[PDB]
DNA sequence: TTTTTTTTTTTTTCTAATGCGAGCACTGCTAGCAGTGCTCGCATTAGATTT
């Protein structure tokens, strides 16, 4: 880090990173910081052997990364390639073979210059850069006449007669393939008889190709580009080509019309305008120009059937013991309930590549972790300085003042919620859930119950998906027999409040909410808590109880419902979700009618008793 | 300094690379003493042991070696704590100077935890002696001796943590059973949660087929039937630990909802997992344990069964005596002295095997093999026994004889394979004999000894073989990892065959059924021709046969050699040099743990 | 031999990375937080400079002192804000008694309110100097406010201190300038010395050591390298010009003998401003030459167009607002006289003006409003040419109107991209060539991902299920639900992936799809299924790209961690990742008005040619010098200045993109207002390039804008209302298939000529 | 030189501009009060290009 001239920090390299999985191995990560490095609990047992194998390939790569800086003469180049190959590499059956390679080129080229006897000091990055373009020089060219069909690019001074030949790649630009002199070079000045340029070798080469010719000729070339259905142009030389052919013939019937006009028919009977793609039908009409594979004929004749719809209803019988996790899991996400749970489809995205430079800023999953933590040991009136330097060990927070900074406005804008936990807060423990709605026993466990209430408390935004939550875990506890209201105090001083309710009322709420999972169960459950949310927060009216109808209202529900879908370019909406995708690409009104009212009816008690 | 010293073990593999970058981390640049202390630290921490005493580091050839560099140190405590890298626990450092032995951080946590668990932490619970007599009366009718099954049934009902050790078929299932019968009895109207977890899915199935037949024979009302534990779990899936980060589930903030918990298979529980375990029960759980001391020693760095066993040797306490014999009807013998009351009474060792008799060639066998007497071994080895024998393997061509008795051992299966029988008949079949080699590879090993077996069986026609298929019909496997879509364990065996719709490989499930599964469908398996002694635990053969090196490995062990000896059933055949075998027995193998200190302090 | 790399992000956001670990990281925390509050990080550092690193760099008005650090300029300010907290220390109670006597309009200034602000600026004042904040109470203490509200004819209260308040309030104060100069420097000398490093390349990086080797003391020798080689060069498209390239062309061939040089370029069509060209240096270049050609008649579209051009922008006198830009009337040639667009059998006018109705439209609305009208307009226009009706007719020669003649001209992406999802409601085809998205950022990508990580391990049942369950396959729910409990048929589908697997590792990548697309006929359904034609192009260009990664590629687990590593980090910029067209057939052509330069379309849409933005920020050019000037600070004049060139650029983007059209162009005309107060007021339609032409550059209302467009409408320029289009699909009908059957080999081509040796008989 | 396990989800911008609501000082009309002019503060909503 100090050699590229960069302030040294100590953090985010491969030295403290192996010191960190070494204390991990050595010191759990619960007893706290050593030497300012939080140790790295995961490498804990007999897999972090592993740790001591990789800190012996970067000692390595750190004594040659020394070796090589300095400038040496050649004789004292002879024994690096060796010692390199043998020190990192342990050869095998196939890569002998390479190593051998690399040793003989290696060689080779500081043979050349010890017999050149060149005595001032060489740079590695001179040698690196020769391998480079010495070890790809090679071709291999020892089945040009094995017995099977030959491809190859067009190389001077191999004229053999074929039968057929075939010619590819004639774009205008491509070939000839032109190669311009150094532009010192006296020869190309003045010119004389059997100098030699690679444009006339590949001139004189399509001439061989046609005179080699014995009994047919084949020329393509790529007249539209596929991508932009551009307009692309032959060589020079088909075209000379084409013209000489269209100047000497004449089809049969042509005789009366004149020279221009026979010579264009005859330029185009003879030029071929194959299709785009391969399932185009035009392929398959009888013909001459008639395809051989099989494979795209039942496409392209249009007999395959459409994909049916996705959603089907499926038989499903509710078992008689529902654990409240299985609730809680539907719930959060009706639709991947389904997916995940019904028919055990599961969409795992592969996982994130690592960063390439150390957290500048804190944003995303970090820092909601990080918030987290603050927040869980501001409520418990716990020591914030021993977190900050924890983290700052971990090397998660930004390098010096600029994390100092961010956990100072952190620490504020979680010590305002803090507070008002802090207000409401009472010792509380955990119960246990046995109740039985309509002929389903549920069994659970509810931690942190105090006697005031069900207090919850998360470092996020007011979102529809928490207070459903919060309203199943209040119906539970209404249904299961107490005293107490509902709170859940989010970011930005959102709140979530349910007063307390009948025993009636909440077995009947619960066994909606057991009826909604056996429906999903069945069918998928088009049920949008933020989309839908929305709807139902622009429809419903809380002072009268009652849902409005009038069409403006419908106007601005429609547009808030499209809003919180497709989202704004910041923040990605509802709508983009890859469980969503699957079971419509595009957002139908029927849909997005059906999507409502499934909503309005599972959520309107949500914003009914919210308060 | 001393790492260019330290980069010459490397090269003679002594001293692992782990260990050398750990001592130049945390080191730094401080005495020599200190670097070297904290590689031999490392490294014995590596190869299993727990703490390392200073005793210890008194003269490793590589600390003769740097003698030289560190000089004389009047005393290595001043110098190690002097250094940073040593404290006493006041601030936090990656190694404590704990009394006269070295821990590693994470180790010395773990070590007083299981200590204070073991110590203070278990209670002594009391219920009526009359009733808990009559109960026990009730499950086993013969008063007339002390039975070592109602000793223990009566210590893991008075003491809230028990364990009880005892060896291969001595009956701990069905002691098991009538404990958790005669818990059910004893509490009527308060819930009783039983859970019961194994350290390996095979042992907890096992586990489950075991518990659940021997509780449907004892007589239990709908009401204690209906308190039956549906299955048995691993200690993994019971901890919910997530595959790749350390975050358990149930952490010490959120413990276990249980009111009994039966671990069984102890021997394999390693120290980490132990603490884990510990620190996620309750105060009101209690918690049995079941395993062999002298099997085989759990894999990673820990020995926390035998360490406990250890102190059973002394007895149970004088007054704990005669409260056993108050409760059990009988005599029950007093241990001489106090050491440890809590530990000893929390101990039953179980005495009687009913499986085999003394009479027995493999009982005198195993026994002599854990005393560690050489002479014993070779003098019951010289006796009359029709069910042990020995066969001398220094040459090939006894070699090629092991591999001809290895034919006759594995003759009824060939035969039943070639007359084209059903699988459950293989299956059954392919049971009763088993080789046993300790290393994997080379001559005497898994990766070999499949090998040779398969030329043997292409040179003597047993089974045609397909260079290119690698799926001849009758070949054996075994799987290398869980499955639960397939519902197989690791450690589970299966028969690859053709029974007329295609080859297929058929498994013997704990139901009784078989199960057949497509070649594609498998997981990572391998050739089971022969088996190491550590997957082969908890396994039975009918004959076994197993195989030491002729070389002088750590892994031959006396241990080992136990375990191989116990896993028989009634046939047992050795093939080893007379010098090896006694050289093996004669060493025993410790792992050096505070636990001996601690529980005597 | 030099390489060439056509994206330098990763280099300039390293070299952006570079100068803040340097500078940023020592500052002391102080100081950090003033340059926190700034900037978060080298990110958001790197988004403000991103434009004037690319191109030459811009002369920065009043740049701060070479010496002058950061902590100079943070003492400074202090220093500033110390004086005046000391100056409002000392006048505390005075002012109370000043303001009391003295005669100013309480209303105005309630003694409430004006106790608060005292608290506030003593509660600001006793407050040490963290940051640079101020209250805004300052403002209300400012001797400008207080000279403002006073009494006519009346004492007005004046202290030194209210004085100093106004001269501190007078400017801001903040770091900005210094540290984005520096900045500026830095990174721009990081980049260019890693770029030498590496030995790699720049379009900009070619221009601008071009031009310093021709400015070098051997260029000149280089000169004539450049001079003998062409002695004659001619330039097209001279109106967008960049300094440098005017400085090379100058040095090459200004007056140097038998050498001539020729530039052809339309001022108002210079429309790169933001690319970096510049109008000012190609007005210096017309000063420059003596010389001046011109050409009169129109070859491109019909009369009406012509004469519609011509009477929109003589409206005004000096439309384009440059006294170097003069416009005039231009002529038809006499080929396109005859040239008429006739829609239903009458003559349609050849410039269309679509009036939005209602006072005050928002932006959102006017583009919603204007994309369901263009769409109903374009349905209506193919059904009518479906059927022969609407031709383009040359005289007597016609033809009907195709979806391919049809162009729809816009300004930025999200606007294409609202254009178009309204023309796929009507199912009308259409694409947008200006489309920079990357293939791998579809779902696609993902599913064929899937499939392949299902066949790579088809012994775990998860992958094969979710690779199973993909649109791709097709199937249904029942489908899985029944697969999910029948163990014969999940035993099948594992065996054909594992013979997937076995042609995947012996015959490569694409055999293994095309065998897999064949046994399940997913093309057939794909074509069948409404729109899977853009799915399956995308799936076949998707598995050419894995051929083409997997033959360098050697491993068979490597392509799969290629094309996760590519569906992660999708590369917009990658030409061989850019979307293929997705039908040969006739489409909409969605194309903005800079890639529609100098091409030709017989009719044209513009939806929204009236919406506009104000730049915000203050980069301008000299009127006297003609040089590029960035402002770092917030002066209106230099806003102004910009606003102005902005204008001017809208002008002639408006300009080109009404000269595209031949037969027929539309074009959307709403009261647009950019301000949410004052609806009722005048519009902000003068501020738009077509509003200033239209309404004489004058403010007016809806009804105002009415009147113009009804007076500038003649036989030529036709207007009317735009109303909601009618929500019916497009009908096209259906062609019967004649019957289809390939040709089968009766004779099999043999393999028994070979060369082997004596290894290959033994093997 | 030997080896056991386990499956799940978590987040989302910020600045700016205005409309209205509550409070208050002034002042003109018939000393108080209603209107008026004004102002600050809270909630709500809109918008962020082009090779």
């Amino acid at each position: 880090v100090r050699e590229l001239e960069l302030p040294a920090t100590g953090q985010h390299t491969w030295r403290f990173g192996l010191t960190r999985m070494l204390l991990g191995y050595a010191m759990e990560s619960a007893q706290g910081e050593w030497q300012s490095v939080l140790p790295y609990d995961e490498s804990s047992g007999l897999i972090a052997e592993l740790v001591g194998h990789l800190a012996s390939l970067l000692m390595q790569l750190n004594i040659w990364r020394r070796g090589l800086a300095q400038e040496r003469p050649l004789e004292e180049w002879l024994p690096v390639c060796r010692d390199m190959l043998n020190a990192f590499f342990l050869p095998d059956a196939e890569t002998e073979a390479a190593m051998t390679l690399i040793e003989q080129q290696w060689q080779a080229i500081i043979a050349e210059g010890l017999g050149a006897q060149y005595g001032d000091a060489v740079p590695l990055s001179l040698l690196r850069d020769e391998l480079a373009q010495r070890l790809d020089q090679e071709r291999i060219s020892q089945r040009f006449l094995a017995g099977p069909v030959n491809i190859c690019t067009l190389m001077p001074m191999r004229s053999i007669p074929f039968k057929v030949v075939c010619l590819l790649g004639m774009n205008d630009g491509v070939y000839p393939r032109q190669l311009a002199p150094l532009g010192f070079d006296l020869m190309s000045q003045k010119p004389k008889r059997g100098d030699r340029s690679r444009r006339d070798d590949d001139r004189y080469l399509f001439l061989e190709a046609l005179i080699s010719a014995q009994q047919k000729l084949y020329i393509s070339y790529i007249g539209r580009s596929i991508q932009d259905n551009s307009e692309r142009f032959p060589s020079v030389l088909v075209q000379e080509l084409i013209d000489y052919i269209g100047q000497s013939h004449y089809l049969p019937g042509d005789e009366a019309l004149n020279c221009d006009e026979s010579e264009a028919r005859v330029k185009a009977h003879l030029t071929c305008l194959h299709t785009r793609m391969p399932f185009d039908p035009q392929n398959y009409q009888p013909g001459e120009r008639q395809s051989y594979a099989r494979e795209w004929l039942p496409a392209a004749s249009q007999a395959g059937k459409a994909h049916s719809e996705f959603v089907q209803p499926l038989p499903f019988t509710l078992p008689e013991t529902v654990p409240l996790e299985t609730l809680q899991r539907f719930w959060a996400h009706p639709v991947r309930a389904f997916f995940q749970m019904r028919l055990q489809v599961n969409f795992r995205t592969e996982d994130s590549e690592i960063p390439d430079t150390e957290p500048f800023i804190l944003e995303g999953l970090s820092r909601y972790q990080i918030n987290q933590q603050l927040l869980n040991a501001l409520v418990e009136q716990d020591d914030a300085e021993r977190l900050f330097r924890r983290f700052r060990a971990a090397g998660d927070l930004p390098y010096g003042a600029f994390g100092e900074i961010f956990w100072e406005t952190q620490c504020q804008e979680m010590q305002q919620l803090a507070d008002r936990v802090i207000a409401c807060r009472q010792p509380g423990q955990s119960m246990e859930i046995d109740l039985a709605c309509n002929g389903v026993q549920i069994t659970g466990w509810l931690p942190q119950v105090q006697p005031d209430g069900l207090l919850r408390w998360r470092p996020s935004l007011l979102s529809v998906a928490q207070g459903m939550q919060l309203w199943l875990e209040h119906l539970v506890y209404c249904a299961s027999g107490g005293n107490g209201e509902s709170r859940l105090f989010l970011r930005k001083d959102g709140e979530w409040r349910f007063p307390p309710l009948a025993a009636e009322q909440a077995l009947h709420y619960l066994s909606q909410l057991i009826e909604g999972y056996r429906e999903g169960m069945s069918a998928p459950l088009l049920v949008l808590p933020e989309s839908g949310g929305a709807w139902l927060k622009t429809c419903y009216d809380a002072q009268n109880d009652a849902m409005l109808d009038d069409d403006s209202t419908l106007q601005k529900a429609r547009t808030k419902f499209l809003q919180a879908y497709e989202g704004n370019m910041m923040v990605r909406g509802e709508g983009d979700d890859i469980w969503y995708q699957r079971l419509w690409r595009q957002l139908t009104p029927e849909t997005m009618e059906a999507i409502v009212e499934q909503s309005q009816r599972f959520l309107l008690p949500l914003f009914r008793f919210n308060q | 300094k001393l790492q260019k010293q330290l980069l010459e073990a490397v090269e003679h593999k002594q001293l692992r690379p782990l260990d050398v970058q750990f001592a130049l981390t945390v080191a730094g640049d401080e005495h020599p003493a200190v670097t070297l202390a904290a590689a031999l630290l490392s490294h014995d921490a590596g190869e299993g042991h727990v703490c390392l005493p200073l005793s210890r580091l008194e003269n490793h050839p590589l600390l003769a070696t740097c003698v030289s560099e560190i000089g004389e140190l009047q005393n290595w405590e001043e110098c190690l704590l002097a250094s940073q890298a040593v404290s006493r626990g006041d601030e936090p450092t990656p190694m404590i100077l704990c009394g006269d032995r070295l821990y590693l951080n994470r180790m010395w946590c773990n070590e007083r935890t299981v200590a204070r668990f073991f110590n203070e932490v278990n209670h002594a619970i009391e219920v009526d002696e009359a009733l808990l007599a009559q109960t026990l009366d009730k499950l086993f009718p013969v008063s007339d001796e002390i039975n070592w099954q109602k000793v223990a049934a009566a210590v893991a009902l008075t003491r809230r943590i028990s364990v009880i050790s005892g060896g291969p078929g001595t009956g701990k299932t069905t002691t098991v059973a009538k404990l958790l019968a005669a818990l059910i009895q004893m509490a009527d109207g308060e819930r009783c949660r039983i859970r019961l977890a194994a350290p390996t899915g095979k042992a907890a199935a096992r586990l489950t087929e075991s518990l659940g037949k021997a509780l449907r024979q004892l007589p239990l009302t709908d009401e204690q039937k209906k308190r039956i534990p549906e299955d048995a779990s691993t200690l993994h899936r019971l901890l919910g630990a997530q595959p790749g980060s350390q975050r358990l589930r149930h952490h010490a903030g959120n413990p276990l909802h249980l009111d009994v918990l039966v671990v069984d298979e102890a021997s394999m529980i390693d120290l980490p997992m132990m603490s884990r375990l510990i620190d996620a029960l309750p105060d009101h759980a209690r918690v049995i344990f079941l395993g062999d001391r002298d099997q085989l020693a759990s894999v990673e760095a820990g020995a926390v069964l035998g360490d406990i066993c250890a102190y059973a040797n002394a007895g149970f306490t004088a007054e704990r005596a005669r409260q056993l014999s108050r409760l059990t009807g009988t005599h029950v013998p007093a241990g001489t002295g106090t050491e440890a009351a809590s530990l000893r009474d929390s101990l039953c060792l179980l005495q009687k095997s009913y499986r085999f008799g003394s009479d027995s060639g493999i009982g005198q066998l195993a026994a002599a093999i854990n005393r560690g007497d050489k002479t014993a071994v070779k003098t019951v080895f010289q006796q009359d026994f029709t069910d042990i024998e020995k066969r001398l393997l220094q040459s090939g061509e006894d070699y090629i004889a092991m591999l001809e008795e290895a034919l006759a051992g594995y003759g009824r299966y060939l035969d039943l394979l070639q007359a084209r029988a059903e699988p459950d008949l293989i299956i059954q079949a392919f049971n009763e004999y088993q080789l046993l080699c300790a290393l994997r590879e080379g001559p005497f090993g898994v990766a070999g000894l499949n090998e040779r077996i398969e030329q043997f069986m292409q040179q003597k026609r047993k089974i045609h073989r397909h260079p290119h298929s690698r799926w001849y019909e009758g070949r054996p496997v075994m799987i290398a990892r869980n499955d639960s879509a397939l519902g197989l364990f690791n450690g589970d065996i299966g028969i690859a065959l053709d029974r007329g719709q295609g080859t297929r490989v058929w498994f013997a499930m704990p139901d009784g059924n078989i199960k057949s599964v497509q070649p594609s469908r498998l997981p990572e398996h391998e050739t089971t021709w022969a088996m190491t002694v550590h997957k082969s635990q908890g396994s039975e053969f009918d004959h076994a046969a197993l195989i030491l090196p002729s070389q002088r490995t750590p892994v031959v062990t006396r241990e080992l050699v136990y375990t191989a000896v116990t896993r028989a059933r009634r046939r047992l055949s050795l093939y080893a040099d007379e010098r090896i075998l006694s050289a093996a027995i004669a060493t025993r193998t410790e792992r050096r743990s505070g636990l001996a200190a601690l529980f005597s302090s | 031999e030099q390489q060439l790399i056509e994206d330098e992000s990763l280099l300039r956001y390293q070299a952006c990375a570079d100068f803040w670990r340097r500078h940023c990281y020592p500052l002391p925390r102080e100081i950090a937080q003033v340059v926190f509050e700034t900037w978060k990080g080298p990110q958001a550092l790197l988004r403000d400079i991103n434009r004037y690193l690319q191109g030459e760099a811009p002369v920065i008005k009043a740049p701060p002192p070479d010496d002058e650090t950061l902590a100079s300029r943070h003492a400074q300010i202090v220093a500033r804000i110390d004086t005046v907290k000391q100056q409002w220390r000392d006048a505390v109670g005075e002012l109370d008694a000043l303001i009391e006597s003295s005669g100013i309009d309480r209303r105005k200034f309630n003694r409430s309110n004006q106790a608060k602000w005292i608290d506030k600026i003593s509660a600001w004042a006793e407050e040490e100097t963290n940051s640079y904040q101020l209250p805004e109470s300052l403002e209300k203490f400012s001797q400008r406010f207080l000279e403002d509200r006073t009494k006519a004819g009346g004492e007005t209260p004046r202290h030194p201190l209210f004085e100093a308040i106004d001269q501190l309030l007078a400017e801001p104060l903040s770091i900005r300038d210094l540290v984005i100069t520096r900045a500026l420097a830095e990174i721009r000398e990081t980049v260019a010395r890693e770029k030498r490093r590496r030995g790699e390349l720049g379009f900009d990086d070619m221009l601008s050591r071009l031009d310093s080797a021709l400015r070098s003391e051997s260029g000149e020798v280089l000169a004539a390298a450049i001079r003998t080689r062409f002695p004659v060069a001619m330039i097209d498209e001279f109106q967008d010009t960049d300094p440098q390239q005017y400085r090379i062309f100058r040095r090459i061939w200004h007056h140097q003998p038998e050498t001539a040089l020729l530039l052809i370029g339309d001022p108002k069509q210079a429309i790169y401003a933001f690319r970096g060209a510049d109008i000012f240096t190609y007005m210096k270049a017309r000063s420059e030459v003596h010389a001046h050609y011109t050409l009169d008649t129109n070859w491109r579209s019909a009369p009406g167009m012509v004469n519609s051009v011509n009477k929109l922008f003589s409206q005004t006198d000096d439309a384009f607002m440059f006294r170097e830009i003069p416009f005039i009337p231009v002529k038809s040639a006499g080929k396109n006289q005859a040239l008429r667009f006739v829609f239903k059998g009458e003559t349609q006018p050849a410039m269309k003006m679509w009036l939005m109705e209602g006072e005050s439209c928002g932006v959102g609305d006017y583009q919603s409003t204007m994309a369901q009208v263009c769409a109903a307009q374009i349905r209506d226009w193919l059904q009518a040419g479906q059927r022969g009706e609407a031709l383009l007719m040359n005289g007597d020669d016609a033809r009907p109107v195709r979806a391919s003649d049809i162009s729809v001209l816009v300004r930025s992406r999200q606007e294409a991209a609202q254009v178009r999802d309204a023309l796929t409601l009507l199912e009308i085809p259409s694409v947008y060539l200006s489309n920079r998205d990357s293939v791998f950022e579809t779902l696609e990508a993902q599913e064929m991902l899937w499939l392949l990580q299902a066949v790579m391990t088809p012994e775990r049942e998860n992958t094969l299920r979710s690779a199973l369950a993909t649109s791709m396959m097709g199937l249904n729910a029942l489908d899985i639900e029944t697969l999910n409990n029948d163990e014969h048929a999940w035993d099948v589908v594992v065996e054909e992936f594992d013979g997937y697997r076995q042609i995947w590792r012996k015959r490569g990548v694409m055999p293994m799809l095309r065998a897999l697309m064949s046994a399940r006929n997913i093309a057939e359904n794909l074509l069948a299924t409404a729109g899977g034609e853009r799915r399956l192009t995308d799936i076949l260009h998707i598995s050419e790209l894995l051929q083409e990664a997997g033959t360098q590629l050697e491993s068979e687990h490597a392509l799969v961690r290629w094309l996760s590593q590519h569906i992660l980090e999708p590369d917009s910029n990658a030409s061989s990742q850019q979307m293929r067209l997705e039908s040969d057939k006739h489409l909409v052509q969605i194309v903005t008005i800079h890639k529609s330069k100098g091409l030709e379309y017989p009719l044209v849409w513009l939806p929204f040619i009236t919406n506009f933005r104000v730049q915000e920020q203050a980069f301008y050019h000299d009127r006297h010098s003609f040089e590029a000037v960035l402002d770092l600070n917030a002066a209106p004049e230099s806003v102004d200045l910009a606003e102005a060139e902005r204008l001017a650029e809208d002008l002639r983007l408006l300009y080109v993109a009404l000269t595209r059209s031949v037969w027929h162009c539309s074009l959307g005309v709403a009261p647009l207002v950019r301000r949410r107060g004052d609806k009722k007021g005048d519009t902000d339609v003068h501020q738009s390039a077509l509003g200033r032409l239209l309404q004489k550059g004058e403010p007016q209302d809806a009804a105002g804008l009415r009147t113009c467009i009804e007076a500038l409408c003649d036989d030529d320029i036709a207007w009317q209302t735009a109303q909601t289009g009618d929500n019916q699909p497009w009908q096209v009908n259906d062609v019967s298939t004649a019957e289809l059957n390939a040709k089968t080999l009766q004779r099999l081509p043999g393999d028994n000529w070979r060369v082997t040796s004596y290894s290959g008989l033994q093997q």
